[PDB]
Protein backbone atom coordinates (compact mmCIF):
# COMPACT_ATOMS: atom_id res chain seq x y z
CA UNK A 1 0.00 0.00 0.00
CA UNK A 2 0.99 3.60 0.25
CA UNK A 3 3.74 4.62 2.34
CA UNK A 4 4.61 7.96 1.36
CA UNK A 5 5.22 10.69 4.04
CA UNK A 6 1.46 13.17 4.60
CA UNK A 7 -1.23 13.20 5.79
CA UNK A 8 -3.94 10.35 5.86
CA UNK A 9 -7.71 10.08 6.34
CA UNK A 10 -8.83 6.92 8.64
CA UNK A 11 -11.99 5.58 6.78
CA UNK A 12 -14.83 2.77 7.38
CA UNK A 13 -17.38 0.62 5.47
CA UNK A 14 -18.83 -0.57 9.07
CA UNK A 15 -21.59 1.79 9.15
CA UNK A 16 -23.71 3.71 6.23
CA UNK A 17 -21.58 4.27 3.43
CA UNK A 18 -18.18 5.30 4.16
CA UNK A 19 -17.46 7.44 7.03
CA UNK A 20 -14.44 9.39 8.64
CA UNK A 21 -13.83 7.74 11.64
CA UNK A 22 -10.31 10.19 11.90
CA UNK A 23 -6.75 11.02 10.27
CA UNK A 24 -3.41 9.99 10.80
CA UNK A 25 0.12 11.09 10.18
CA UNK A 26 2.69 9.07 8.23
CA UNK A 27 6.20 9.43 8.81
CA UNK A 28 9.49 7.66 8.37
CA UNK A 29 6.88 4.25 7.43
CA UNK A 30 5.37 4.55 10.61
CA UNK A 31 1.56 5.94 10.98
CA UNK A 32 0.80 7.83 13.97
CA UNK A 33 -3.29 8.07 15.06
CA UNK A 34 -4.83 9.21 18.43
CA UNK A 35 -6.07 5.55 20.24
CA UNK A 36 -9.80 6.48 20.62
CA UNK A 37 -9.70 6.94 16.39
CA UNK A 38 -8.97 2.81 15.67
CA UNK A 39 -9.35 1.56 19.40
CA UNK A 40 -6.08 -0.57 18.70
CA UNK A 41 -7.73 -2.23 15.29
CA UNK A 42 -5.41 -3.16 12.40
CA UNK A 43 -5.74 -1.06 9.34
CA UNK A 44 -5.37 -1.58 5.38
CA UNK A 45 -3.89 0.77 3.08
CA UNK A 46 -4.79 -0.53 -0.21
CA UNK A 47 -3.91 -4.22 -0.55
CA UNK A 48 -1.04 -3.56 2.32
CA UNK A 49 -2.05 -4.58 6.50
CA UNK A 50 -0.75 -1.87 8.95
CA UNK A 51 -0.33 -3.66 12.42
CA UNK A 52 -0.61 -1.61 15.85
CA UNK A 53 3.28 -1.36 17.26
CA UNK A 54 2.88 0.80 20.47
CA UNK A 55 0.00 2.18 21.99
CA UNK A 56 -1.46 3.82 24.99
CA UNK A 57 -5.11 4.55 26.37
CA UNK A 58 -4.09 7.66 28.68
CA UNK A 59 -1.89 9.21 26.34
CA UNK A 60 -4.73 8.51 23.67
CA UNK A 61 -2.16 8.11 21.02
CA UNK A 62 -1.20 4.60 18.79
CA UNK A 63 1.37 3.98 16.22
CA UNK A 64 1.25 1.17 13.50
CA UNK A 65 4.78 -0.58 11.67
CA UNK A 66 7.10 0.71 14.06
CA UNK A 67 7.52 3.45 17.28
CA UNK A 68 6.40 6.87 17.51
CA UNK A 69 8.13 9.04 15.40
CA UNK A 70 6.95 12.60 16.28
CA UNK A 71 8.68 14.63 18.57
CA UNK A 72 8.81 18.26 18.26
CA UNK A 73 7.49 20.02 20.38
CA UNK A 74 5.23 23.84 20.96
CA UNK A 75 7.86 26.17 21.99
CA UNK A 76 4.82 27.81 24.22
CA UNK A 77 5.34 31.08 22.47
CA UNK A 78 4.24 30.91 18.72
CA UNK A 79 1.46 30.61 16.30
CA UNK A 80 0.87 27.11 15.08
CA UNK A 81 -1.15 25.69 12.48
CA UNK A 82 -3.81 23.05 12.71
CA UNK A 83 -3.79 21.02 9.04
CA UNK A 84 -7.74 19.83 9.84
CA UNK A 85 -8.38 16.96 7.26
CA UNK A 86 -12.34 17.38 8.31
CA UNK A 87 -14.83 14.69 6.82
CA UNK A 88 -15.78 15.01 2.93
CA UNK A 89 -13.67 18.18 2.79
CA UNK A 90 -10.44 19.20 1.30
CA UNK A 91 -6.97 19.31 3.69
CA UNK A 92 -6.71 22.74 5.04
CA UNK A 93 -4.35 24.78 7.04
CA UNK A 94 -5.53 27.35 10.20
CA UNK A 95 -3.38 29.14 12.24
CA UNK A 96 -3.87 29.70 15.84
CA UNK A 97 -1.93 31.04 18.90
CA UNK A 98 -2.41 27.89 21.37
CA UNK A 99 -3.61 28.02 24.95
CA UNK A 100 -2.69 26.22 28.28
CA UNK A 101 -4.14 23.05 29.39
CA UNK A 102 -2.51 22.94 33.21
CA UNK A 103 -2.34 19.68 34.92
CA UNK A 104 -1.05 18.55 38.21
CA UNK A 105 2.01 16.75 35.53
CA UNK A 106 2.65 20.17 34.42
CA UNK A 107 0.96 22.58 31.14
CA UNK A 108 0.46 21.21 28.11
CA UNK A 109 -0.45 23.37 24.86
CA UNK A 110 -4.11 23.58 23.70
CA UNK A 111 -5.50 25.04 20.40
CA UNK A 112 -9.20 26.08 20.67
CA UNK A 113 -10.41 25.19 17.13
CA UNK A 114 -13.50 23.33 17.02
CA UNK A 115 -14.06 20.54 13.89
CA UNK A 116 -16.21 16.92 13.65
CA UNK A 117 -15.14 14.27 15.52
CA UNK A 118 -14.03 12.97 12.65
CA UNK A 119 -10.87 15.35 12.34
CA UNK A 120 -8.91 13.69 14.93
CA UNK A 121 -5.72 12.68 14.73
CA UNK A 122 -4.86 15.90 12.84
CA UNK A 123 -1.50 17.36 13.07
CA UNK A 124 -0.13 20.58 14.69
CA UNK A 125 2.35 22.17 12.80
CA UNK A 126 5.32 24.54 13.82
CA UNK A 127 6.55 27.04 11.39
CA UNK A 128 9.55 24.82 10.49
CA UNK A 129 6.50 22.13 9.32
CA UNK A 130 7.35 20.10 12.08
CA UNK A 131 4.55 17.87 13.81
CA UNK A 132 4.21 18.44 17.20
CA UNK A 133 1.49 16.49 17.83
CA UNK A 134 -2.28 15.52 17.02
CA UNK A 135 -5.51 17.29 17.49
CA UNK A 136 -8.75 15.35 18.84
CA UNK A 137 -8.28 14.82 22.49
CA UNK A 138 -9.47 17.93 25.04
CA UNK A 139 -12.47 18.94 26.63
CA UNK A 140 -16.36 20.78 26.29
CA UNK A 141 -15.60 24.85 27.92
CA UNK A 142 -18.75 26.76 29.60
CA UNK A 143 -19.48 28.17 26.36
CA UNK A 144 -20.14 24.54 24.37
CA UNK A 145 -17.18 25.54 22.28
CA UNK A 146 -14.15 22.37 22.14
CA UNK A 147 -10.65 23.03 23.01
CA UNK A 148 -8.19 20.25 22.14
CA UNK A 149 -4.88 18.99 24.08
CA UNK A 150 -1.90 18.91 21.23
CA UNK A 151 -0.88 15.82 22.10
CA UNK A 152 2.36 14.65 21.51
CA UNK A 153 4.29 10.90 21.97
CA UNK A 154 7.80 10.29 22.72
CA UNK A 155 10.16 8.83 20.40
CA UNK A 156 12.08 6.06 22.03
CA UNK B 1 -12.89 -2.77 9.01
CA UNK B 2 -10.80 0.74 8.45
CA UNK B 3 -8.68 1.53 5.75
CA UNK B 4 -6.83 5.19 4.93
CA UNK B 5 -6.32 7.38 2.04
CA UNK B 6 -4.32 10.38 1.32
CA UNK B 7 -5.48 13.85 2.16
CA UNK B 8 -1.91 15.58 1.83
CA UNK B 9 1.39 17.00 2.36
CA UNK B 10 2.52 18.21 5.74
CA UNK B 11 3.59 21.85 4.96
CA UNK B 12 3.36 25.19 6.81
CA UNK B 13 1.04 27.56 4.62
CA UNK B 14 2.08 31.17 4.73
CA UNK B 15 -1.02 33.71 4.72
CA UNK B 16 -3.54 30.40 6.44
CA UNK B 17 -6.81 31.54 7.70
CA UNK B 18 -5.94 32.43 11.38
CA UNK B 19 -8.55 32.08 13.98
CA UNK B 20 -9.11 30.15 17.89
CA UNK B 21 -8.49 31.98 21.18
CA UNK B 22 -5.95 30.63 23.85
CA UNK B 23 -7.64 29.75 26.44
CA UNK B 24 -5.51 28.64 30.17
CA UNK B 25 -7.54 26.01 31.70
CA UNK B 26 -7.18 24.28 34.61
CA UNK B 27 -7.69 20.62 33.79
CA UNK B 28 -7.40 16.89 34.87
CA UNK B 29 -6.51 13.66 33.19
CA UNK B 30 -8.12 10.24 34.06
CA UNK B 31 -6.86 6.85 33.91
CA UNK B 32 -9.05 6.38 30.33
CA UNK B 33 -7.17 9.17 28.49
CA UNK B 34 -10.01 12.20 29.23
CA UNK B 35 -9.47 15.51 30.12
CA UNK B 36 -12.07 17.54 32.19
CA UNK B 37 -12.26 20.79 33.40
CA UNK B 38 -10.97 21.27 37.57
CA UNK B 39 -12.96 24.04 38.91
C1 LIG C 1 -13.70 11.55 18.67
N1 LIG C 1 -14.08 11.87 20.04
C2 LIG C 1 -13.33 13.01 20.57
C3 LIG C 1 -14.11 14.27 20.40
N2 LIG C 1 -15.27 14.52 20.94
N3 LIG C 1 -15.71 15.76 20.46
C4 LIG C 1 -14.78 16.22 19.63
C5 LIG C 1 -14.69 17.37 18.83
C6 LIG C 1 -13.58 17.55 18.05
C7 LIG C 1 -12.53 16.61 18.04
C8 LIG C 1 -12.61 15.51 18.82
N4 LIG C 1 -13.73 15.31 19.59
Amino acid sequence: GETTDGVYRVMTRRLLGSTQVGVGVMQEGVFHTMWHVTKGAALRSGEGRLDPYWGDVKQDLVSYCGPWKLDAAWDGLSEVQLLAVPPGERAKNIQTLPGIFKTKDGDIGAVALDYPAGTSGSPILDKCGRVIGLYGNGVVIKNGSYVSAITQGKRE
Amino acid sequence: DMYIERAGDITWEKDAEVTGNSPRLDVALDESGDFSLVE
